[PDB]
């Protein structure tokens, strides 16, 4: 059980409906659909990192300091408004949150120097119409893109046997020179990693408690969901986008929506769960990451 | 399979005016030192080929979208100054960025209106790196030839904004070629 | 440093300005230091040329001469301390402090103008 | 005691980047508005009651107080599980909706120890936790296998499961778009069986006026007209329903709406777009606090309530009438207005001493406001004494009428000013001294300009007023 | 597809005051501290003679349209028939070998010249002076020709000879009418840079 460290010093486009929004971290489908796309083009094998490897979801961190989701716990006071306004929690204050000893005056403070990055609208335009030769409007475009500043990037948390891990590991050496975000051929999205170990993530990670916190974006398999919700605090994100080479028309093909558990939600029931196929009319099946990485407090 | 890295460095000749924000020029909104998007270096490098002639132009940076579906094969990377610029220009206490004055002339009136424009000090340098995927085995040769065609054309032209008004004049140095994934070598290959 | 301000307020006497001195009598004055002006602005590096060494003598020779010839010059040559800040400019060897002193007697000219019957 | 809440608005809401953004807009606030509004009418249908149950609207809130009986909680269930089928069949994730009630006695009401408020928490944490459990299993399997050949992404509107039609718009957009042409200028809204927008309860929204309004009256026909500020109708199911619609576009020569380069192509300045946002800051006490210990009634909050809704949904209507902007979302606690950027800080500011009037400088506002180029989707377009008495009335009147007096300095004058200002060091301050002495305007804006340059909060204000005036 | 480049020098044969700074400075490159020639105002000078030794009507005055040489030769593309510019104009920086001679010779590099004003009624005099880059200074120019087309190329360079001899009689700067800013072209060289179109027959002077 490792983790990723990552560092970009160029800007990323992440997306979320169109070009022109820009976010903060990605899910796991993205990271495992990178992963295993960059597999496929270095023409290893896929087997071995389909069906053993977990991946959580990339977060956030900042000169020294680590951060995670906010937990959808039910803290019972009433304020409800400082807490609404937090999104990420430090690590050194995790297990704090979750046994209520974070006060309002803090909240604010974390949420003051929670500064790890800025967004920007970049103007682009599009001259291949008939402007080149004959009167034609130039066609503008906005893409949003997010930086950071020098001492930020994002972390990931992974898991496995140690053989799988020296094939993620291999595989990142390879993807960092593609991009993990957007517009990658349009000049956004590389970056450096590095692997570190941390005393105080580790132990956050192999604590032993009664209730469960998400850190991957996950659904139950058909047989498991039943039992998964007895008492749950969840909410579901619609996951949906086009593929990349599965016929012939682009704009012909788009992936079924699909829906899933986000990143803070806590269960009761630990459930398994699977890498689902999205895809009808194609040639090749066409995968999302739906498995979980449990926190257990 | 293997990866192949071009790394460099870029001199404007004279002054460059990319100017997204119109009239400013493309900064980074906390560093406010400009850069030069990769948008603006795949775009004229691709009209310049092209218009040097399709095939290969769809081979290089890749269209997809004509019922035929081509991976982009050379990806560009945005650049950013020299830390050589920044510490002489520090040294010589020279400001980052020109701002030039001009007019026009108005046929029958002859009134001159001003104009205000902001651009980029000559003599910058900045850093840029390319990535080259090596799909196809018989075709590296003559892809880095076209590629260098392309390099000697932009060297020839200008860009960003009224190249014809006489900025935007670059040129390529320091450019070396280094196999960072796989096993392939690109010790004969060249882009002056 | 405005500390040339306060020197002309306190030199408005009771009116005259610094018993007798016009800006015209500072003519020959103010043609050097501008020349001087631009030949400096034209060098690159704040190690100063050594001929310019010899330019700034030069200029301190034209400050006696002026104050050898009028009275009102020498009082305003005195008085707002010219020539001890020449002196440790020609000690000095830096050009940025010289073009400090270059708008410091700018300062001076421009207040007096405004300053003036 | 009843409470639902809207799930998604503030999404659904700004995913528009057309080019009729503005009409949209306009046409999309009001569309969750009347979703709201026909809704709990609905609701209060089914309960056999009356209209005046309904406490709050506003927002995606609203309030009830209905009998506390088993059929009553029967009925609710049943309806929220139809209501729920509804939404996920039209929208399944954009606009979602929750019910909560908690039981509440006549001693509560009455205001014996403050209970009332401890009743309007437990309300508001039974709602705000249920949301988190919105689906059941048997739900959330069937949403995830449909295998369903549909068309692409609404242009107007960001959804992938919609399927677009002709000129790619869907059928929902599309009938925005024709609501919004009908809304400038035709004043009554029907709820009728046929009608344009699809509605929750199988039912269609379409515009009518007084005349055929009334016809309708004398057609006896299941009508519920919906009204544009209007008092005084008498028509059939009078419904003076709570709204600001106000637009400047529609006081030039052309009584039809226009887009959005109507507010972008104003000479006076250059050519942007004014955004203000605006809620209470001291609203949550105030319908959860309220008076302490003396006034926390039943019927005290329903009055503070309803005078927050009018001003809302009033006043701001005839206080726009002298500036180039057009509302938004007006209504609960929120503010929207676009136009140009001199009117909007100047309708801000006025609104702003306006609102401290109506509630005696007893609640605030926080606002922001920002600089955008034009027809921007208006989607990410979206996502006080100092200011006034220093800068805009001050300093701004200082610079104003010093280059109006003096020429031949424009903007490259002001941004070589800008250029000493903002890199804050003594030489900027020297080379800024020269410029001043160089300058041919009166000395003393040469002097006052100098030394507010010399003060660092002064200098903030300068530079804030003379960016103001380009 | 070729590319012609044409280089050059512009001797000052008296007093150039380009001056965009506005005291009255003149333009410098802030990397060398030196006055600069722009391109764009050799471009436009070029442009306006070349347009009104052809036709300029009143219609024409109105609209910065022209005839339909001048605008194939210097781009338009601002109505319909948009023509894509074939000419490319780069600015002209102060030389090395004029470096070399007024640092060997101890010369200034911008004369501060000074003039008045006497206007009538009152004879009063007013004194300004201004900075203009001394007389023989050489600055180093080059152009770049597109030919979209094959045929026209001949055409085109008689119409660029007819627009450097004329500027040749004309000014550059300012207060050209007033004795500043005349030049004179010399050291002339055509060569195709990139194709493979030949240009030995090519001649400007
Ligand atoms: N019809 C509307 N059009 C535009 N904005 C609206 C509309 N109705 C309400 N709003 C504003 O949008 C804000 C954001 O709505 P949001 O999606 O956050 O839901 P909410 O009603 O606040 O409840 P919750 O966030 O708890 O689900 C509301 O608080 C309200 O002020
Ligand atoms: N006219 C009104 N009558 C009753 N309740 C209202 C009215 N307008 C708004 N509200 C309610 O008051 C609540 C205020 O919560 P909200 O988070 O929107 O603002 P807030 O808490 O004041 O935010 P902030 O403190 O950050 O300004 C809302 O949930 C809304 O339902």
């Amino acid at each position: 059980t490792k983790v990723f460290k990552l560092s970009f010093k160029t800007p990323v486009h992440f997306g979320k409906k169109r070009l022109s929004d820009g976010e903060m971290t990605i899910t796991a489908d993205t990271l495992f659909s990178a992963l295993f796309i960059e597999t496929l083009q270095l023409g290893k094998d896929t087997d071995w990192l389909l069906n053993d490897l977990i991946i959580s979801d990339t977060f956030p961190y900042e000169n020294e300091l680590y951060y995670l989701p906010k937990p959808l716990i039910k803290i019972d006071s009433d304020n409800h408004k400082a807490f609404k306004k937090l999104k990420y929690v430090p690590v050194h204050h995790y297990n704090q949150y979750l046994n209520g000893e974070l006060s309002a005056e803090d909240a604010t403070d974390l949420n003051d120097i929670f500064n790890i990055g800025y967004f920007s609208l970049q103007t682009k335009v599009s001259l291949i119409a008939q402007e080149t030769d004959s009167s034609a409007d130039s066609e503008p475009y906005s893409v949003g893109t997010f930086t950071f500043e020098p001492e930020a990037g994002l972390y990931f948390i992974a898991k496995g046997s140690e053989e799988t891990l020296d094939h993620l590991n291999n595989i990142m050496t390879a993807l960092q020179y593609s991009g993990l975000g957007g517009k990658r051929n349009a000049g956004y999205g590389q970056f450096e990693y590095e692997i570190i170990n941390n005393q105080q993530l580790s132990k956050l990670l192999n604590q032993n408690g009664k209730h469960s916190i998400l850190l991957s974006t996950a659904m139950a398999k058909k047989e498991e969901i039943e039992s998964a919700l007895k008492e749950a605090r969840y909410i579901l994100t619609k996951r949906s986008g086009f593929v990349q080479s599965t016929n012939y028309s682009e704009m012909l093909v788009k992936k079924s929506d699909f829906y899933s558990f986000s990143s803070g939600s806590v269960f009761k029931n630990i459930f398994n769960g699977d890498i689902f196929n999205v895809g009808h009319n194609g040639k090749h099946p066409v995968y999302r990451y739906a498995k979980p990485l449990w926190l257990e407090v | 399979y293997s990866k192949i890295k071009i790394s460099g460095t870029i001199e404007v000749v004279t002054g460059l005016h990319i100017g997204g924000g119109g009239s400013p020029v493309v900064r980074d909104l906390q560093t406010k030192l400009p850069i030069i998007p990769g948008s603006s270096i795949k775009g004229k490098m691709r009209n310049l080929l092209a218009k040097h002639f399709d095939e290969r132009v769809l081979r290089l940076f890749g269209s997809s979208e004509k019922g035929n579906i081509q991976r982009a094969r050379l990806q560009i990377s945005d650049a950013f100054f020299s830390e050589k610029t920044k510490e002489h220009f520090a040294q010589n206490d020279i400001a980052y960025t020109e701002t030039k004055f001009e007019n026009t002339i108005n046929r029958l009136t002859a009134v001159a209106n001003p104009r205000q424009i902001e651009r980029v000090t000559r003599g910058s340098e900045f850093d840029f790196v390319f990535i080259y995927n090596v799909d196809e085995e018989s075709q590296v040769e003559d892809d880095f030839e076209n590629i260098e065609k392309a390099i000697h054309l932009l060297e020839n032209d200008y860009l960003g904004g009224g190249g014809t008004r006489g900025n935007g004049r670059i040129q390529f140095k320091d450019t070396n070629i280094e196999t960072v994934v796989g096993e392939y070598d690109s010790t004969n290959l060249k882009i002056k | 440093m405005t500390f040339a301000h306060e020197v002309v307020k306190s030199n408005v006497k009771n009116q005259v300005l610094f018993n007798g001195l016009t800006t015209s009598k500072l003519r020959n004055l103010m043609e050097q230091v501008n020349r001087l002006y631009t030949i400096a602005f034209n060098s690159n590096e704040d190690q100063l040329n050594e001929e310019f060494i010899d330019e700034l003598e030069y200029l301190k020779i034209k400050f006696y001469y002026e104050a050898g010839r009028e009275k009102s010059v020498d009082e305003f040559l005195k008085k707002t301390l010219m020539f001890p800040i020449i002196d440790r400019v020609i000690k000095k060897e830096s050009k940025k402090f010289f073009l400090d002193y270059c708008k410091y007697f700018e300062a001076l000219v421009a207040y007096a103008k405004y300053y003036q019957k | 005691l009843l409470s639902m809440d809207m799930s998604g608005i503030q999404d659904f809401i700004y995913n528009i980047s057309g080019s009729k953004a503005l009409k949209s807009l306009r046409s999309r606030s009001f569309y969750l508005e009347l979703m709201l509004e026909v809704i709990v009418d609905q609701l209060l249908e089914r309960l056999e009651l009356a209209r005046a149950n309904l406490l709050y609207t506003g927002g995606g809130h609203a309030y009830l107080l209905v009998s506390n009986t088993d059929k009553v909680k029967k009925k609710i269930t049943q309806f929220n599980n139809e209501l729920k089928k509804w939404f996920m069949s039209e929208f399944t994730t954009d606009l979602s909706l929750s019910m909560a009630f908690e039981k509440c006695s006549g001693d509560d009401l009455m205001n014996t120890s403050g209970n009332y408020r401890t009743i309007w928490r437990n309300v508001s944490s039974k709602l705000s936790d249920i949301k988190a459990h919105k689906y059941s299993a048997e739900d959330i399997l069937k949403l995830n296998h449909f295998h369903s050949y549909g068309d692409r992404e609404c242009k107007e509107c960001l959804r992938s499961d919609i399927d677009i039609n002709d000129d790619g718009l869907c059928s929902i957009c599309e009938g925005i778009i024709n609501i919004s042409n009908d809304l400038r200028d035709k004043s009554f809204f029907v709820l009728s069986e046929t009608g344009k927008l699809k509605m929750p309860f199988n039912k269609f929204i379409s515009v009518i006026d007084y005349e055929e309004a009334e016809m309708l009256v004398q057609n006896n026909n299941q009508v519920r007209i919906y009204s544009k500020n209007k008092p005084y109708i008498g028509i059939g199911i009078s419904t003076n329903l709570w709204m600001c619609d106000y637009d400047y576009a529609s006081q030039n020569q052309d009584m039809r709406e226009k887009g959005i380069g109507s507010y972008v192509d104003r000479e006076e300045g250059v050519k942007r777009l004014g955004v203000v946002r605006a809620d209470i800051d001291n609203l949550g006490a105030t319908f959860i606090s309220g008076i302490p210990e003396k006034y926390n009634s039943i019927s005290r909050t329903a009055t503070l309530s309803r005078q927050l809704s009018l001003f809302f949904k009033y006043e701001l209507n005839h206080l726009l009438e002298n500036y180039q902007i057009t509302a938004i979302y007006s209504g609960g606690d929120d503010l929207f207005l676009i136009g140009a950027w001199d009117d909007i800080i100047e309708a801000s500011i006025y609104i702003n001493d306006k609102f401290k009037e109506f509630t005696l400088d007893k609640l605030t506002l926080s606002a922001g406001v920002g600089m955008f180029s034009g027809k921007y989707p208006v989607s990410k377009m979206a996502f006080w004494d100092e200011f006034k008495k220093n800068i805009l009335e001050e300093k701004l009147l200082v610079l104003q009428q010093g280059f109006s007096q003096t020429d031949e300095h424009g903007k490259a004058f002001i941004y070589k000013m800008l250029a000493l200002l903002r890199n804050n060091e003594a030489i900027n301050i020297a080379r800024l001294a020269y410029l001043l002495a160089r300058s041919k305007m009166n000395e003393d804006f040469t002097s006052k300009i100098f030394n507010w340059a010399q003060n660092d909060k002064d200098k903030n204000q300068l530079i804030t007023a003379l960016e103001y005036y380009i």
